[PDB]
């Protein structure tokens, strides 16, 4: 849901006020991305 | 008048008709970049 994909990208073009909301969504959406493949990879571990 | 602070700062000027909107948070301008300009993490109330 973020404007770009690229985090300096985002950095500038934006005043920092919005610029904080657009950094927090995708850190959001990569956090996310992130508990998935950890949590993936503990049901991996059990399993091996 | 719920609540205690640890001090109270009153900032006083004067600006034109308008722009008392763009006193704020962000909304970079003329005021917000070269004069008092207002912290995008607020926590006080502006009275015009």
């Amino acid at each position: 849901g973020a404007i770009s994909s690229v985090l300096n990208d985002i950095l500038s073009r934006l005043d920092p006020p919005e610029a904080e909301v657009q950094i927090d969504r995708l850190i959001t959406g990569r956090l996310q991305s992130l508990q998935t493949y950890v949590t993936q990879q503990l049901i991996r571990a059990a399993e091996i | 008048n719920d609540l205690c602070f640890t001090n109270v700062y009153a900032d006083s000027f004067v600006i034109r008709g308008d722009e008392v909107r763009q006193i704020a948070p962000g909304q970079t301008g003329k005021i917000a970049d070269y004069n008092y300009k207002l912290p995008d993490d607020f926590t006080g109330c502006v009275i015009a």
